[PDB]
């Protein structure tokens, strides 16, 4: 795209660069958010999960999966663009800015026909660009995503959710909750043996299998 | 034309195929079109939960005018769905709002074949309301008077009033059309004029038994979702995890794996390694707890019912009060019931009761009203059950808390359902509830009465449980309990088991140090002997192995007179089980 | 015997500022 670069990042442009780290693990949350994604229609899936269990990592993991090859043929090829509701916001000064410009996006959508959408913080959703009397992002996107013709991943934490996700009702209703657990001590291991290597070529250090299997224990 | 480039034509999506069918839902089709034929009153809102088809009955509508099962004055009419979205977008200079929405205004006076429909007719207050400009509603409300704009709106039932209702105007004008949810039967009939949309973007066949197990388990198992969709939910995900293993047919069981995994309740057929689990599960509760069978029977009973699909549906999954003296594992078990269904003992909901005894802690159950500080995130109960239904639910020391408490965990053990702070309610029913009560050890003694008497310290210590119980209780809150067990005093053989799992904790430890812990038969033995108090239980073994290993052993480590890669070895020096075993001790001796 | 009243403190907050859209 040339309208989505200014208003998104292409994670699965930044998974064929390696600027995500490797998702260990969390398969059968990208397996599933790889069926939500697949579905007819309310095909939205919304990670909830406590903060820093991998809920943006699982989109992350699901982008790096896309460029591996290692999606179905439903999610082959989708270029991943994680939609900044700020740089959306961001200039709209003038009335029905922020509503042509996720009108632009949304067209540019329907056009490719290739676009997984990540709202990070869907929370962040409802009031978005609700100025004086600027119908915000959630009820723009309303129509879109309860018929299936717009993919578009959310992220929000248990406590967002229940706050201000569960208080537009027919919001909630458009995305699947795909509970992102919190890893156990064992799978938290996995994870720090597969980030190693990030965290190793960072620092210029050795990190020590002893190490990593303190990190989950004591943690 | 200007209606295509804001609103969505229904009609032309209906005549090219691109709306769902919308079977049932017909004589609410037909009553919209009654109420667009009325003196006043005459633009039907469709009201009700977000989910039960409030558009769909709009996009029957568009289905029903291009077959010609419309009457004669609503026939061949252009349903517009005006999104305010397009009509708010563009509009970078003054009254371009205002322009654009009497463009399309003036479009539905001059053709005079549109019903206009405005989804989500509560967004229309504060639409294009710019600086020095009015609002979408302020607009429209005029027209409506003229009635020279019938629409069609499309509210919940808290929007409504929220907003749409309050509008005096607009009340002798919209007419709410309950838009119900659906029963089982008619989300089966729903989701069978559904199927050949379904089982065409998956490519996959959808059995009748599938759909009519999505239906009945969707309204079973959810109370946050409405019956069209949650049970569409069900089908769809089910077709989507089903055309991912083919790069195609969808069963009863494969509804049940994706409610599964999307509620978090078991309600899938078991496997053959999960049913001979569920055989063997007082086996592998008895890994963790020593002894108490009578309890680990019947939380066995409990779990097997829930899985077998064979409890009542009106009432939570287990309910049990644990009772007993204190120590014997009755918070235990609770943590081992939820380490075997979830393979973690913090998985355990743990309310603990002793700190609810003031009148008004109970909004730390339920959470606080709305509008009382708190109330967003209120219920440590409720929030809990919300997120994860299939539960064990650990109400420790029950009766320290206050009685008002209770009748509001009346509601749950009769209903299956608690009314939260904001009103909605939370599922129960899967739940395992546990009340740990800690009564009968207040006096315990060899509870006696008066002298010349001739099995007391349980088929009698158990019916003093009881009656303490049913004292503290209502009797309509021990009637509703499932299972009442008052739990055994451990007895002496069940402490020489009980050093086993207390020694393990300490073995384990060393573990991480690579040490072992090696205790001979007479280390056991003195540590049941000193450890065994008739009355309490197993605290007393635990500060016994505190004082007489753990307490050793930190200094000898801390000497480094036992270090890492050794085994320490613990026998006992003088006494020989023959003894009082208090002259008795232990020495430590690490070997490799 | 005796009774506390407790105290409902209530969620109260000033006016919401509000953001602006301009017509030239
Ligand atoms: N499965 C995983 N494999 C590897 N790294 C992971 C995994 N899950 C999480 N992480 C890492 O954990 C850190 C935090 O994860 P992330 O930012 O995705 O959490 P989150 O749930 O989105 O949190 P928040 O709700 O606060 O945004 C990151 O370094 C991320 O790469
Ligand atoms: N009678 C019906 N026949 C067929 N499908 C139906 C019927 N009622 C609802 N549906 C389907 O259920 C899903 C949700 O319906 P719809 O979007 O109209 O609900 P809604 O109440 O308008 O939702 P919201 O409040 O979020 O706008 C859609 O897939 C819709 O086609
Ligand atoms: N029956 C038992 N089987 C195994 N371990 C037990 C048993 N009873 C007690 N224990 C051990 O003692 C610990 C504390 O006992 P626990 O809290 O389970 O007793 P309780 O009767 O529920 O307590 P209370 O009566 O004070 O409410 C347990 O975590 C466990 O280590
Ligand atoms: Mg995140
Ligand atoms: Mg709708
Ligand atoms: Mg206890």
């Amino acid at each position: 795209s040339l309208v989505l670069d200014q208003f998104g990042r292409n994670l699965t442009a930044a998974a064929m660069e390696g600027k995500l780290d490797p998702v260990i693990g969390r398969e059968k949350e990208i397996e599933r958010v790889m069926q939500v994604l697949s579905r007819r229609t309310k095909n939205n899936p919304v990670l909830i999960g406590e903060p820093g269990v991998g809920k943006t990592a699982v989109v992350e993991g699901l982008a790096q999966a896309i460029v591996h090859g290692e999606v179905p043929e439903t999610l082959k090829d989708k270029q991943l663009y994680t939609l900044d509701l700020g740089s959306l916001v961001a200039g709209s000064r003038y009335r029905g800015d922020f509503e042509e410009r996720l009108k632009k996006v949304l067209k540019e959508i329907n056009t490719r026909g290739d676009i997984i959408l990540f709202i990070d913080a869907l929370h962040t959703l409802v009031g978005a660009g609700a100025a004086e009397g600027a119908i915000d992002a959630a009820s723009i996107l309303k129509p879109k995503l309860a018929r299936g013709e717009l993919q578009t991943i959310g992220a929000t934490t248990l406590d967002e959710y229940r706050k201000y996700i569960e208080k537009d009702a027919a919001l909630e209703r458009r995305f699947q909750p795909v509970q992102v657990g919190e890893p156990t001590v064992e799978h938290t291991i996995e994870i720090l043996k597969g980030l190693r290597d990030r965290y190793e070529a960072h620092h210029r250090v050795s990190i020590t299998d002893a190490a990593m299997v303190a990190a989950a224990t004591l943690a | 034309l200007v209606l295509d480039q804001f609103g969505r034509n229904l009609t032309a999506a209906a005549m090219e195929g691109k709306l769902d069918p919308v079977i049932g839902r017909e004589k609410e089709i037909e009553r919209v079109m009654q109420v667009l034929s009325r003196r006043t009153k005459n633009n039907p809102v469709l009201i009700g939960e977000p989910g039960v088809g409030k558009t769909a009955v709009v996009e029957g509508l568009a289905q029903a005018i291009v077959h010609g099962e419309v009457p004669e004055t609503l026939k061949d009419k252009q349903l517009y769905t005006l999104d305010l979205g397009s009509l708010v977008a563009g509009s970078r200079y003054r009254g371009d709002f205002e322009e654009r929405l009497k463009k399309v205004l003036k479009e539905i006076n001059t053709r005079g074949d549109i019903i206009l429909f405005i989804d989500a007719l509560h967004t229309l207050v504060g639409a294009g309301a710019a600086e020095g400009a009015i609002d979408a509603a302020s607009i429209l409300k005029p027209k409506l008077a003229r009635g020279e704009l019938q629409t069609i709106g499309a509210t919940t039932l808290d929007e409504y009033r929220k907003y749409i209702e309050k509008d005096a105007a607009l009340e002798r004008r919209f007419q709410p059309v309950q838009v119900g949810e659906p029963t089982v039967e008619h989300t089966i009939e729903i989701l069978k004029g559904l199927r050949d949309r379904y089982e065409a973007h998956h490519r996959v066949s959808i059995t009748d038994a599938a759909m009519v197990a999505a239906a009945t388990l969707a309204d079973r198992y959810i109370n946050d979702r409405f019956l069209p969709d949650k049970a569409i939910d069900l089908i769809d995900e089910a077709g989507a995890r089903m055309r991912i293993r083919r790069m195609a047919e969808v069963d009863d069981e494969q509804i049940a794996e994706v409610l599964g995994n999307w509620t978090g309740i078991p309600v899938f057929k078991l496997t053959e390694a999960e049913t001979t689990r569920l055989l063997r599960m007082e086996e592998e509760l008895h890994k963790r707890i020593i002894g108490q069978e009578d309890a680990v029977k019947a939380v066995s009973k409990a779990i097997r019912r829930t899985r077998a699909g064979l409890k009542d549906p009106k009432r939570p999954s287990g309910s049990f009060i644990f009772a007993g003296p204190s120590g014997v594992g009755k918070t235990e078990l609770s943590k081992a019931l939820a380490n075997f269904l979830f393979g973690d003992d913090d998985a355990l909901i743990q309310i603990d009761m002793g700190e609810f005894h003031d009148r008004f802690t109970a909004s730390r159950l339920f959470g606080a009203p709305p509008g009382y500080v708190g109330y967003e995130e209120g219920g440590q109960l409720t929030e809990k059950v919300r997120r994860k239904p299939f539960s064990v639910v650990l109400f420790d020391a029950i009766e320290k808390a206050h009685q008002e408490i209770y009748n509001s965990l009346l509601q749950v053990l009769e209903d299956g359902r608690l009314t939260d702070g904001q009103g909605r309610t939370v599922d129960f029913k899967n739940t395992v509830l546990i009340f740990t009560s800690n009564l009968g050890t207040s006096d315990i003694s060899k509870p006696v009465g008066l002298g010349f008497s001739k099995e007391n310290d349980y088929e009698r210590m158990k019916q003093k449980v009881n009656d303490e119980l049913k004292k503290h209780f209502r009797p309509e809150f021990l009637n509703r309990i499932d299972d009442i067990i008052v739990f055994h005093q451990l007895t002496r053989e069940e402490i020489i088991r009980m050093v086993d799992l207390m020694i393990s904790r300490v073995a384990g430890q060393l573990k991480s140090k690579d040490m072992a812990l090696v205790l001979t038969d007479a280390a056991k033995a003195l540590l049941a002997k000193r450890g065994f108090d008739p009355v309490l239980g197993a605290r007393p073994l635990r500060r016994t192995i505190q004082r007489e290993i753990e307490d050793q052993l930190s200094e000898k480590i801390l000497f480094e007179e036992v270090g890492p890669g050794q085994v320490v070895t613990v026998d006992v020096d003088n006494w020989d089980g023959e003894g009082p075993g208090e002259d008795a001790v232990f020495t430590f001796t690490g070997t490799r | 015997m005796k009774v506390l009243i407790l105290a409902c403190l209530v969620a109260l907050a000033l006016a919401r500022e509000l953001e602006e859209l301009n017509v030239p």
